[PDB]
RNA sequence: ACGGGGAAUCAGGGUUCGAUUCCGGAGAGGGAGCCUGAGAAACGGCUACCACAUCCAAGGAAGGCAGCAGGCGCGCAAAUUACCCACUCCCGACCCGGGGAGGUAGUGACGAAAAAUAACAAUACAGGACUCUUUCGAGGCCCUGUAAUUGGAAUGAGUCCACUUUAAAUCCUUUAACGAGGAUCCAUUGGAGGGCAAGUCUGGUGCCAGCAGCCGCGGUAAUUCCAGCUCCAAUAGCGUAUAUUAAAGUUGCUGCAGUUAAAAAGCUCGUAGUUGGAUCUCUCUCGGCCGAAGCGUUUACUUUGAAAAAA
C-alpha cells in the first residue's frame, strides 16, 4: 500500500522513495 | 611580476635556473674521460638465447674480457666516440642479476616477439623494480624473422601486454647492427634515472680478480681486485664491503694504467692506524609434520583476520602470574611510556645516536660539499685488501662478479633498524612474527629475524603477529647500520633453496627508540545485565585478581567504554559500570600491553640460491 | 598546406534532458516498430526533419511573390515529393509543417524490403540488406537507411549473385551437400 | 608539492584502500575536485583529488586491473 | 593581443574564441651594420658585439632546426631519423635536370560519416490476444519468452591464391578456397534515495571504512558504503578534470532591480553629456517636344543601383 506507506513515512528518511512510489501508483500506465 | 618585461625577465631567470641544474649531474656518467657506460642485458623469455643477440651488437672494436661462463665485454666505436660496457645475465637467477644490476647505469631488456615474458623472468623483474631501477629500455629480437605482414601485428600484439608492467615505452627491435646502431644512440640519449643510494658512496665493478694468499693453511689471503671507480671520491681510510662476503679493511690502493682507454704502477695512498676506524660491531666494554604445521598456519593465521587477539584465559594458573608482565593503557596513543624502563642485555650491545637526522645531514654534507684526498672517479684503480678468504676467488672463475663499495662513518656497528615492507602478492604463504628471512637492505645480504609492526606516527606501535597483504608493515631487527635511503627485499626458502620473494619496501629510521608493543586481549562475557551495571562471566576466575586488574579500563565489541566496579562472585564474576546500556549480543574484553624486543639471530652468510623456476 | 578538405558535419542532436519518460517511451516504440539499432537512428531522422521545418518556417515570412520563396520553396517540396514523403496534391509550403518522423522512416530501404514482402519481419530486412542480398535496379545496396525514392520503389529485388534470387547456394548448403 | 611552480597542495585520495597504493615521495597526477577551486562538501579546504599514482591509474589499481610499479 | 576571412553557442537580441593550412604583417638566439642585385637591411649571405657552444697538435678553425625527420628539456599536453617527383605546381640556359614545396604510406578513439555482435521455422507453455461454449474447454488465427528445446538455411570478421589500385606498394572495391551453436568469433562505461531512467532484495560493516556535484547516507534491520543478483541509460563507446556558451530577465538595448530582502547622493546650484511644446500644400543659355548645364540650405533616414577574394 503506497497510500499508507506515504502517510506514515513522508517524514522519515524514506520520504522521497515513498513519494516516488505514490506518484507511480496514482499516475499509472 | 610587474609590466611585461620584468615578467619576461622573471621567466628567463627561472628558465636559466632549471636548465643549469639539470646539467650539474649529467656529467656523472659516460663522458670522454669515461667511466664506462655499463649496460646490463637480460632476456626475459627463456626461448631467447642470449648469445644470439650479443654477437650482432659486437661490431666498433670488440674487447672480449673473458669471464667464467658469460661473455662480459667492452665496446669502442669512435664514429660516435663513446665507451660502452656490456654485461649480461640470465632470467630468474637471483645471484648473478642482483649483484651487478645494482651498480649498473643501464638495463637492457630483451623481450620475445610472441609473448611478453615467461613465468621465471617475471620473478627477477619484480626484484629489479623494488631494488631501484636504473635507465631501462625494451628490446625485441624476432620481429623481422616473421613474415612481411606478421611483423606489424607482432609489435602491436605485444605492446599492450607489456603495459601492466611497463606503462609506456617504445620497442627497439634487434635484427641487424644497423638496427642496433639506432639502439646505441637511443641508449646514449636517455633521461638518466639517478639511483639515490649510490650517489653518496663510492662503488666499483670487478674487471679482473687476482689472488695470492698470505698463508695457505688458514685458507685466507689478500686480493688484487681491479676495476673502475664509479661513485664518489674513494677515500683510503674508509671500510670496504664485498656484497656477499662481509666487511673488512683494505691496506693499499694504487692506480695502474687504463687497459681500455677511449682514444690511445704509482703508489699514492697508504692506510695508517691513526685514522682507520676499528672493526667491531658491538661495544667491547660490557615432511608431513611440517604439513601439520602448514595446515594450522592456514588456520592460526586465520584466527587473526577475524579475531584481533582472542586468546583463552588461563583456568589453572592465576591471572597475576600468567599475565604478570603486561600493563593496561588508558589511551594507546596519548599515554606516557618510559622508553628505557627495562633494557634487555642485548641493548647494551648496540649503538646509539644523539639526533639521527642532524647527524645524517652532517655526514651527507661532507661527501658532497667537502673534498677529501681520496682518488677521484673515472680512474682505473686496482686494490690490495688485507684479509679475505680464498673462497671469493674461484667463484669469480665460475662467472659471478664481486662488488665492493666504501662505507660512511658509523656504518659497521650494530643498532636497531626499522624498515617499511609491503607484502608482495606473488606469494600466498603466511609468515610468523619471528621467522627467518633473507634480507637485501641496500647492497647488503643477510638473514635475520624481524618484528612485524604497524606504520603509524605515534610513539607506540602494536605488534602484528603475522603478515598481511594490504597494510604496509614495519620490520624491526638488529643489523649493521645503513644510512637511509635503501631499497629492501625479503625472501624465504620454500624448498630446494628456491628463494620466494614475499616482501618489498624501503627503509625507515634506524633507532632503538621505536616502541613495538605486544598486546593480549582478555575476552569475557556479561551474563546478567542491569540498568547500567553488568555481571561478567568467564573473564577472570579468581576473586582476588579482579582487584588487580580493576584500574585497567574495559571496552566492548560494540564501542562501549567501561571499567570494573566491584567483584561479586567468589568465583570469577564481577560488577562493571558502563556508559551505554550493554546489549545482549556483546562481548566485553580488556586489553593488556607490554613491550617486546627482537631476537639476535644475525648472520652475514646467505646461501647462494638456485636458478629460480616454478613447481 | 595540404590538398585535403576538413568540411564535415554532425548528423544528429541529443536531447536537452537525458532522463525523461515518454520521450524514452516514444523513441523506444519507434525503435521497435522500424527495426532500428539505437537511439541515434531516431535522433538522426529527427534532425533532418528539424532542418526541413526550419527552412520552410523561414520561407513563410517572405510574401507569396518573393523570388527566393518561389524558387527555393518549390525546390524544397520537389525533394519531399521525390522521396515519397509528401504526396503531389499537398505541395503548398504548409503541409511541410504537417510531416512527422514516421513519414521519413517509412521510406528507408529496410522497411521497404519488409513492405514488399522480400522479408518476413522488420529485423529480417536488416540482415537481408546487410548480408548483401538486396539490389536496387542494378546495384547491390548494403545500407539499411537508404531512403528509397519514388521511382526506385518498383525495382527492388534479390541480387543475382545471392542464394535467394540468383541460385548459387551459400556456405552452409554446399557443405551439407559435401556431407551427403 | 607541485613540480611546475613549487606550490603545495592537499589532495584527497578518493576510494577505500586507495591510500594503500601510495608511499611517500611518489609522483601523482592531481585533478580538481569538481567545484572549480572550491571545496567539496564534507572535506574542509580541499580542492584537488589524486588521479594517477606512479604513472598508473587509481581506478586501475582499485579495481585490480594493474599492479603498483616500484 | 599578430589582425582579418572565420569558429562555438544561440528563439530574438547576445556572448566567447580565432597560435592553426587562405589573405596581409613580422621574425630567424638578442640588438646593430652591410655586400650583391630589378627586388633583401636576406640570416639553409657576410661583418661586429652580447649570450651559448663544436673541433684543436693551444698557433687557430668553424657555428644558428620558429624547414622535414629525429633528440634533450619543459610540461596536463602532441606522430616516422620512412618512400617518390607519378599528381599539383615552381625554378633553370631547359619537351630532358631539380624540389622534405608537395604527394604516398606509418603512428593517430582530435574529431566527423556509415555501421556487425544474429535472423528464421516446427514443438511445448498451467503464456497473452481473437470465434464458440453460461463455464470447464474447444483452434496453425495473431503475438511473447529466465525454452543453456531441436532444426537447417544466410553471412561476414578473420585466414588467404589472383586481378585491380599505385611511381612501386598498402588500404578499400572485385573474386578463388577455408571460415559460426554456450554462433567462448561472450560489449563496454556509469548508475539504481531525490533532482534523474532504474530494487526500503540478500550477505558484510556499524558515524568506522567510506559514499555523496547538491540535499544528504553510515551509531546492529544502510532504499545511498563493500559485494552478489536483478534492473536502468547511452552504446564502440562511456566516465572525470578544466576553459567557454546556453540555461542567466543572476549584467537586463530588447529586458532586471533600489520603502522593509543588496541598494536613492544630506540638501541645492551648475558646465559638458543626454533629451526638448504648437506651427509652413525645379528652371535658365545650346543640340536632335527630347537630352546637357545649373540647382535648392546643409544633413540624418529610407529605397534602388555598383563595388565588395576564394574557402
Amino acid at each position: 500500500d503506497p497510500y499508507e506507506d506515504f502517510q506514515e513515512n513522508w517524514n522519515t528518511k524514506h520520504s522521497s522513495g515513498v513519494t516516488r512510489e505514490l506518484m507511480r501508483e496514482l499516475n499509472g500506465g | 611580476e610587474l609590466s611585461r618585461v620584468d615578467q619576461r625577465h622573471r621567466a628567463s631567470q627561472l628558465r636559466k635556473q632549471k636548465k643549469e641544474a639539470v646539467l650539474a649531474e649529467k656529467r656523472q656518467l659516460g663522458g670522454k674521460d669515461g667511466p664506462p657506460h655499463q649496460v646490463l642485458v637480460v632476456p626475459l623469455h627463456s626461448r631467447i638465447s642470449l648469445p644470439e643477440a650479443m654477437q650482432l651488437l659486437q661490431d666498433g672494436t670488440v674487447h672480449l674480457n673473458e669471464l667464467g661462463n658469460t661473455q662480459n665485454f667492452m665496446l669502442l666505436c669512435p664514429r660516435l666516440k663513446h665507451r660502452w660496457f656490456f654485461t649480461s645475465a640470465r632470467p630468474g637467477d637471483l645471484h648473478v642479476v642482483l649483484d651487478m644490476a645494482k651498480v649498473a647505469d643501464t638495463i637492457l631488456f630483451l623481450l620475445d616477439p610472441l609473448e611478453g615474458w615467461d613465468s621465471t623472468g617475471d620473478y627477477c623483474l619484480s626484484c629489479l623494480f623494488a631494488q631501484g631501477l636504473p635507465t631501462y629500455t625494451l628490446a625485441v629480437q624476432g620481429i623481422s624473422g616473421l613474415p612481411l605482414k606478421k611483423q606489424i601485428d607482432t609489435r602491436k600484439k605485444l605492446s599492450k601486454a607489456v603495459e601492466k608492467r611497463f606503462p609506456h615505452d617504445k620497442l627497439l627491435l634487434l635484427d641487424t647492427q644497423q638496427e642496433a646502431g639506432m639502439l646505441l644512440r637511443q641508449l646514449a640519449n636517455q633521461k638518466q634515472q639517478h639511483l639515490a643510494f649510490r650517489d653518496r658512496r663510492a662503488y666499483l665493478f670487478a674487471h679482473a680478480v687476482d689472488f695470492v694468499p698470505s698463508e695457505e693453511n688458514n685458507l685466507v689471503g689478500t686480493l688484487k681486485i681491479s676495476g673502475y671507480v664509479r661513485g664518489q671520491t674513494l677515500n683510503v681510510n674508509r671500510l670496504l664491503h664485498i656484497v656477499g662476503y662481509g666487511d673488512f679493511q683494505m691496506k693499499q690502493i694504487d692506480a695502474p694504467g687504463d687497459p681500455f682507454p677511449l682514444n690511445p704502477k704509482v703508489l699514492m695512498k697508504a692506510d695508517p692506524g691513526r685514522q682507520e676506524s676499528l672493526q667491531a660491531e658491538v661495544i667491547p666494554d660490557p615432511d608431513e609434520e611440517a604439513e601439520a604445521k602448514m595446515l594450522e598456519k592456514y588456520k592460526q593465521e586465520r584466527l587473526e583476520e577475524m579475531f584481533p587477539d582472542e586468546v583463552d584465559t588461563p583456568r589453572d594458573v592465576a591471572a597475576r602470574i600468567r599475565f604478570q608482565k603486561y600493563r593496561g593503557l588508558k589511551s594507546f596513543r596519548t599515554s606516557p611510556w618510559d622508553p628505557k624502563e627495562n633494557l634487555p642485555q642485548d641493548y647494551a650491545r648496540i649503538f646509539q645516536f644523539q639526533n639521527f637526522t642532524n647527524t645524517r645531514k652532517s655526514i651527507f654534507k661532507e661527501v658532497e660539499e667537502k673534498e677529501v684526498e681520496g682518488a677521484e672517479v673515472g680512474w682505473y684503480v686496482t686494490l690490495h685488501v688485507s684479509e679475505v678468504p680464498v673462497s671469493v676467488v674461484e667463484c669469480f672463475r665460475q662467472g659471478t662478479p664481486l662488488i665492493a663499495f666504501s662505507l660512511l662513518p658509523h656504518e659497521q656497528k650494530m643498532s636497531v633498524l626499522n624498515m617499511v615492507v609491503r607484502r608482495d602478492p606473488g606469494n600466498t604463504e603466511p609468515v610468523k612474527a619471528k621467522e627467518e628471512l633473507i634480507f637485501h637492505c641496500g647492497f647488503r645480504r643477510f638473514r635475520a629475524s624481524p618484528l612485524f609492526s604497524q606504520h603509524t606516527a605515534a610513539d607506540k606501535h602494536k605488534l602484528q603477529r603475522f603478515l598481511t597483504a594490504d597494510m604496509a608493515l614495519v620490520a624491526t631487527v638488529y643489523a649493521p647500520i645503513t644510512f637511509p635511503p635503501a631499497s629492501v627485499l625479503l625472501f624465504k626458502q620454500k624448498s630446494n633453496g628456491m628463494h620466494s620473494l614475499i616482501a618489498t619496501g624501503h627503509l625507515m629510521s634506524v633507532d632503538p627508540d621505536r616502541m613495538v608493543i605486544k598486546r593480549v586481549v582478555l575476552s569475557g562475557h556479561p551474563f546478567k545485565i542491569f540498568t547500567k551495571m553488568a555481571v561478567v562471566r568467564y573473564m577472570f576466575f579468581n576473586r582476588e585478581d579482579v582487584l588487580w586488574f580493576k584500574p585497567v579500563e574495559l571496552r566492548t565489541k560494540w564501542g562501549r567504554r567501561g571499567h570494573i566496579k566491584e567483584p561479586l562472585g567468589t568465583h570469577g564474576h564481577m560488577k562493571c559500570s558502563f556508559d551505554g546500556k550493554l546489549k545482549s549480543q556483546d562481548t566485553v574484553l580488556m586489553n593488556l600491553y607490554k613491550r617486546v624486543f627482537p631476537k639476535w639471530t644475525y648472520d652475514p652468510y646467505v646461501p647462494e640460491p638456485v636458478p629460480w623456476l616454478k613447481s | 598546406p595540404v590538398a585535403r578538405s576538413w568540411v564535415c558535419r554532425k548528423t544528429y542532436v541529443t536531447p536537452r534532458r537525458p532522463f525523461e519518460k515518454s520521450r524514452l517511451d516514444q523513441e523506444l516504440k519507434l525503435i521497435g516498430e522500424y527495426g532500428l539499432r539505437n537511439k541515434r537512428e531516431v535522433w538522426r531522422v529527427k534532425f533532418t526533419l528539424a532542418k526541413i521545418r526550419k527552412a520552410a518556417r523561414e520561407l513563410l515570412t517572405l510574401d507569396e511573390k518573393d523570388p527566393r520563396r518561389l524558387f527555393e520553396g518549390n525546390a524544397l517540396l520537389r525533394r519531399l515529393v521525390r522521396i515519397g514523403v509528401l504526396d503531389e496534391g499537398k505541395m503548398k509550403l504548409d503541409y511541410i509543417l504537417g510531416l512527422k518522423i514516421e513519414d521519413f522512416l517509412e521510406r528507408r530501404l529496410q522497411t521497404q524490403v519488409f513492405k514488399l514482402g522480400l522479408a518476413k519481419s522488420i529485423h529480417h530486412a536488416r540482415v537481408l540488406i546487410r548480408q548483401r542480398h538486396i539490389r536496387v535496379r542494378k546495384q547491390v545496396v548494403n545500407i539499411p537507411s537508404f531512403i528509397v525514392r519514388l521511382d526506385s520503389q518498383k525495382h527492388i529485388d534479390f541480387s543475382l549473385r545471392s542464394p535467394y534470387g540468383g541460385g548459387r547456394p551459400g556456405r552452409v548448403k554446399r557443405k551439407n551437400a559435401k556431407k551427403g | 608539492q607541485l613540480i611546475k611552480n613549487g606550490k603545495k597542495i592537499t589532495a584527497f585520495v578518493p576510494n577505500d584502500g586507495c591510500l594503500n597504493f601510495i608511499e611517500e615521495n611518489d609522483e601523482v597526477l592531481v585533478a580538481g575536485f569538481g567545484r572549480k577551486g572550491h571545496a567539496v562538501g564534507d572535506i574542509p579546504g580541499v580542492r584537488f583529488k589524486v588521479v594517477k599514482v606512479a604513472n598508473v591509474s587509481l581506478l586501475a589499481l582499485y579495481k585490480g586491473k594493474k599492479e603498483r610499479p616500484r
